[PDB]
């Protein structure tokens, strides 16, 4: 049984990959290493052995891996995590040893393991054999292992330990620009009409993956072909689109944008908290003031939700922010003795209920204080925020600099806290 | 290894046992059964298969058992619960099967298991074999098993 | 996992005091029968605790290497009822490969239901082997505060070694070790790089030189220049404002120690993180010292400037105060009763918490008053600590001597 | 699993240095092992188990081997760690077999190193099997079991109750004389130079055990040999010294006052168990039901437990009370809690027994437990306050001798015109 | 344990209603493919519950025997992590010997940490096998009140059969069965012996005849006479005073049933021990019935005469009252909130307990008033129950008819 694929020098490059320029920039060292490993080796440089690619199904994880191999002009050895399901004895562990053997024979090359979660959740026999094979090869070999997963939460921590897949890259769902660029890439082979507006199609697809878009253009092409047309018109694209009715509602989008803008505004105003970055609708010693500020930022999303939508418009989205804010408040009071009422006593996590009451009271005091502060801030900058949300709704992703520029237009000078 | 003792008709009787007349009275049916099992069998009577004797060390548990056998003029087959500590494989379970085999050959007789707690606290392999051997023999055989324990 | 030496003390930079401690472990593993015929008994378990990347696994690997003895590695998370079997098997394997070393990383995962039964199996396996076997177990943890006290009891992991973050000297020595396999330029000043990396671990430094090497390679260079090292640096370092806070805290603890009525010798103040009987006064004093860091933080920065750095000292102080009240009957209100705790009335629990709060606040007010009194010579000590990163107890006393204040003779 | 049987000379009392008081204690064991019949005909009843406790390398196995040697009797050595398994009840079988072997080689000595490993579930079954094997053999057999531990604090109390290891001897770390006497013993087989001063070496090795000193002279001999010398000079001894903790005098005074405190309670008790050898053993070393106890007996047991702390407060004040009373306080409270919640010995609580209980009853129980302990603590304190002057005398003797007999305590009190209760041994 | 038939319904005396229920299990085990091609699904698990010695293992053995199918026996106490493995193995063995029967005695030991993990493994093994396998699991328990509700959920032991203690008729039939292998005299009246043994189980009767046989043998007799049987009897039987208490209690329940506003048919009163929606009134009425027995005990004997017999009816009544309040929001004070319970404030717990006490006391006072009202015709019913041991619902109604009281038509 089993099956390992070898594409000695692929034809997919970065021109076939759209809208993940930040990711493209990260992996550029992997390309440069695969091109010439001895340039690296002759300096003492040790690139990653394993690189984990995680994201939703169809965001382009296998595509990015194939493009890395293609850009470097290096063989791409593909294999699936499910293909290490032993048929009697420990044949699963043997396949792992053989894959790396094959790879070393084709060096400089790339190993690609799709569904690494299937082999890394007898189970620990193949898993351990992978772990030892990862520790077995060196930078001298000139090989790199890229694994992909949709479920990184169920991955064995051992796999992500140093020397193994200690580098992890999250590949996100495309924003408006992302979507348009993907559509352009997949429209290249297709005979599209002049009337087709891919810019509209991108705006009309919030929440779709690169795969969904590739399928949308493929479906529109099949519709135009069956209809007996040489070109693909907006008619076929709209028809192909309708097979989407688990998307982002425009009302839902507005709620996300207000919440996200809420956090950013807190960050760009917080007294000494640190570094704000890319606002998107798409998924050490600290002093008492620093932590009050961190709480302030965490409550920002919800504070914006209430200021903009009322007490009936506050949403389930603030769930983790609220948890995190309260956890932090509880640590300030019961662990770091940052409460005058409780004093410098520490209860690490036996207690009288009176102390527990006193602790809960103080935690409630801190959170409400900060929630009132956050709300007042949103209320103050409601007009330039409305402007940011409007930009964030049409672009889906805005830079911190873009946010600060919008505020600059409303004559408000924010803190220089954008990530550089 | 192992060692099973057989005293075909003992010399200890109730005259060698003192001050447990209530106990002596209880066990009198066991004596009467061992003397003539078919008298019991020809009526539909089913005496106990196993009798547990428990008390402090030295109160006369082996003595009472030996006196029961002696009063009935029936062989006394002695064995210790610690002698069912297997030396490789499940040789412990085989010894149990063999003890009851020996007993059935010497019927009407008495099996005596000192320190039953050692075999009845692979552990459940010998224990279960004892349990099945207990369920294996009937009143027709004319045999009784008396076990003694301090714990 | 079963490995062989190939790593020694030459790959371990600094921690010479730690290196000296473990030297008996290396001498025992070399020939256990010398130690066996001797009559002496080495430790069964040795706990290595510190921040991630400080070189706990490295030290353990170096111990095995220096002794030329097999190194059997395992992690705490690798341990439903099959957890207890794995422990039994690990020690079985070890005894077969004797003289050798067992290494348990993340001992906190197994030593904090299946989570509490494997723990006992480890405890019994620890009590199962003797000095005759010629084997030693070294455990490593990043969270020793969450460790089960049973693990540290006599016979099992009763030896504990704290591996600290490297000081400027320590950082330079590590950089030298990790620069050996790198093609560095003449212009690179590793002494500067050490000065520029306060707060980094040996691992961070190893990665910093590795990253600089990869940059120089990417750039198309035959050597690594300061440019690359600065670039790799930018890609975890203690801020000067953060440094000031640490220095004030550290000075706070030392001042309490050099003023506290009885015992415990004070030592080396740095901007880097029982067989004995103690009386009530000794423990009040130990609390006083523990609160010193925070007391200094408040006196110098205010209630809004108090920091997260006091976390362990506050825990320790409170843990000590609860023991005084509920275990050693050192409270008049509670009396000489000892509660070891789900059979105790809430009224007694309240009375205990009240007394613990009384002790801590009493001492916190005392500590604060002391910092307030010696604020000017303390400012002087902090200025020296900021400049030098590390100062001797003697240096501290001499700075106070300049301000006409004679402190207690409690150094080394 | 194995067991090692030693045949008799080689190790006698001449190889044991500086524990003459201990040597004197064990002399009855050596006499009994020589002819078990002659000593029971005389009237002397020997111990079944003798516990030797101290730091590692302090000569516990050596003393045991010397006892067997002096008596010309087999020495059957075994370790506690050899009786552990989890898988199968083979641990309990090994214990039965060890005693079987011993009875076959009588008169002989059983030696159990690391008794703490078997004395702390398959390990429990083995512990009980040891306890029953201890109760199984008699003086008629001609066997004595000597157990050694480095951790006596973690030992199961069941092991030390009467009939078992009810005799305990603490072997201490050698002082300067002790160290010197050991050095002399281990220097006999060594070619030492004229310039070597063993008196200096003794002062230069504070904290070392007899084992460490034996190794120090062995290492110095190997260094002189590898240097190409026929004699061992101070040079090699200093070099051997380098190749490789303490108890405070103020701390010692606190221990002595605490220990004296317990003994005074015991010798005044009104009704208690026997009191013996008062000693200054460090925190690390040093160490019921089955029968019927009345309310007065238990009040008295609490009184004795609080004695150590009561002395600490009377002598040093509320700021001088120490962490040493930790187990005394725990035990006293546990006993008070049993009196109230289990044996209905409280009028307020009544004859109710709590094995799911209202906090009001829990409060009422805690109150009564606090009442009992404080009552007894005030009693103990009053007793120490009353006999403060003869106690000061006892502590002064205890500090200079480090160990005083129960008889010595009573005769110190006799000097102050105070007749104590006849307890001791 | 693995046995073969050799025991049928001829060895089981009485329980004809139970025998009728289990007849589908015997028809399914005979040829499961007839039931499989049918489309119907027999039970996976069948729970047999009753007092010790009533013949639960006997009935199970008879089911296997009548079907000519292997009987695989095991007990609940025979089940650290190795407990879950044994369960998996038992079902493995069963599937290999199909069509056959699994028998689990003392299911309460495994179905009430290792005690809670083997339980789940049993639950998953129950959900693991299908009707295609042609196997059935029969469990037996003496304490079904302490059984985990998860065990009785659909797919697993969702069928429960209560095996009762034998009535006078039942006792005689058992005696006949166990007298077959005994040499009894002509003078022995087994009808009398049945009358003389109220309260005994089938096992007690089997032992009574066995003991009589051993006595007759000891005495040196070729037959067993009434002398021996009376002697064996003296060597567990319900006192006439005890009988009166049971009869008053049983009459109490029946009277409540024949007076309760809505539904539930009343049946056979004896001195021997969901797919439906219910409204608030129906449940108040069910509580009323459950308290009836005790209400009669107090009305007739006083507060000092109330007995231990009301134990289950009181439990059931309270369990029903708590469900009304905390699950079905049938309390105005508590409201339509449902609490399923370590996140709930003590104030709500108090409010719940108060309401539960309110409901029970309300109904207890009601029940007592009803018994007080019909005390004279009840005395008459108790006299009949004492004489006959068992009376029909119709008989009860006819006794009340004599006292000019027309009851509700709720019999059969
Ligand atoms: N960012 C993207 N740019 C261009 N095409 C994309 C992108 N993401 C996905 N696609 C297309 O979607 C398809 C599925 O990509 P794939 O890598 O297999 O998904 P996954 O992340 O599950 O591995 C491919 O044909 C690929 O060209
Ligand atoms: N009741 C008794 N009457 C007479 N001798 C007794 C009695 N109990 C014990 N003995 C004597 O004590 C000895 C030990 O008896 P034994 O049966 O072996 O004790 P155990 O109860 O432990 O089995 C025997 O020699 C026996 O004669
Ligand atoms: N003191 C040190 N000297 C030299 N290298 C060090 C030092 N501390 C850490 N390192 C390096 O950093 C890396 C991580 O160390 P490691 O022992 O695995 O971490 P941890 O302390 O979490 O167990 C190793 O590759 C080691 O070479
Ligand atoms: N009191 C002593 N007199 C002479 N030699 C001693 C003394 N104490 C220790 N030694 C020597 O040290 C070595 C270790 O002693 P040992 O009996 O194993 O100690 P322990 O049983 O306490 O661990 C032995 O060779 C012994 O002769
Ligand atoms: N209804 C009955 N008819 C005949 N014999 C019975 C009856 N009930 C019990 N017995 C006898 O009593 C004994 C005990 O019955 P058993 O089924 O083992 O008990 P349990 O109900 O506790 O499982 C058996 O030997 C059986 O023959
Ligand atoms: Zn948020
Ligand atoms: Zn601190
Ligand atoms: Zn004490
Ligand atoms: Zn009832």
């Amino acid at each position: 049984m089993a099956k390992v694929y070898i594409e000695e020098k692929p034809k997919v490059t970065f021109k076939d990959v759209a809208g993940i320029e930040e990711v493209k920039e990260e992996v550029k060292e992997i390309i440069e290493y695969l091109k010439d490993p001895v340039k690296f080796q002759k300096l003492g440089g040790r690139p990653p052995k394993g690189v984990l690619l995680y994201g939703e199904p169809g965001v382009g994880k296998t595509l990015l891996a194939k493009a890395i191999a293609g850009e470097a002009h290096v063989p791409f050895i593909s294999v699936s995590g499910s293909d290490f399901v032993e048929m009697f004895v420990g044949v699963g562990a043997a396949r792992v040893r053989d894959l790396f053997e094959t790879a070393k024979k084709h060096a400089p090359c790339m190993i690609f393991i799709d569904e690494i979660d299937a082999v890394g959740r007898e189970r620990e026999q193949t898993l351990n054999q992978l772990l030892v094979e990862m520790d077995g090869f060196d930078t001298s070999d000139g090989i790199i292992v890229i694994a992909a997963t949709n479920r990184p939460d169920i991955l064995d921590p051992a796999l992500l330990r140093p020397g193994r897949f200690d580098r992890q890259i999250f590949i996100p769902k495309p924003d408006v620009r992302g979507r348009y660029e993907i559509l352009k890439v997949h429209a290249r082979n297709k005979k599209l009409a002049k009337d087709v507006d891919l810019e509209f199609v991108a705006r009309a697809t919030p929440g779709l993956t690169g795969a969904d878009l590739e399928n949308l253009l493929n479906e529109a092409a099949l519709l135009a072909a069956r209809k007996g047309k040489e070109e693909i018109t907006m008619e076929e694209i709209e028809e192909a689109l309708d097979r989407i009715t688990m998307t982002i509602s425009p009302k839902e989008k507005e709620k996300i944008a207000i919440h996200e803008a809420g956090h950013a505004l807190m960050g760009l105003v917080s007294d000494d908290d640190d570094k704000v970055h890319k606002i998107s609708i798409i998924p050490h010693i600290y002093d008492k003031k620093d932590l009050y500020n961190k709480i302030l930022v965490l409550l920002g999303g919800r504070a914006a939700e209430e200021v903009f939508f009322g007490k009936d418009g506050i949403t389930t989205g603030a769930e983790n922010d609220l948890q995190r804010a309260t956890d932090l408040a509880y640590r300030m009071v019961s662990m770091w003795g940052m409460s005058d009422k409780v004093g410098p006593i520490a209860i690490r996590r036996d207690t009288s209920p009176d102390l527990l009451r006193e602790i809960d009271e103080e935690v409630r005091r801190i959170i409400t204080e900060q929630y009132e502060k956050a709300k007042a801030i949103v209320e103050e900058y409601k007009e330039p925020l409305k402007a940011v949300v409007k930009k964030l709704l049409e672009k889906e992703t805005i830079t911190c600099e873009e946010f600060v520029e919008v505020f600059k237009l409303y004559g408000i000078e924010l803190k220089d806290k954008c990530k550089k | 290894m192992a060692k099973v003792y057989i005293e075909e008709k003992p010399k200890v009787t109730f005259k060698d046992v003192a001050g447990i007349e209530e106990v002596k009275e209880e066990v009198k049916e066991i004596i009467e059964y061992l003397k003539d099992p078919v008298k019991f069998q020809k009526l539909g009577g089913r005496p106990p298969k196993g009798v547990l004797l428990y008390g402090e060390p030295g109160v006369g548990k082996t003595l009472l058992a030996k006196a029961i056998a002696g009063e009935a003029h029936v062989p006394f087959i002695s064995v210790s619960g610690s002698d069912f500590v297997e030396m490789f494989v499940g040789v412990g379970a085989a010894r149990v099967r063999d003890l009851f085999e020996t007993a059935k050959k010497h019927a009407p007789c008495m099996i005596f298991i000192d320190e039953i707690d050692a075999v009845g606290r692979e552990r459940e392999q010998t224990l279960n074999q004892l349990l099945v051997e207990m369920d294996g023999f009937d009143t027709s055989d004319g045999i009784i098993v008396i076990a003694a324990t301090n714990r």
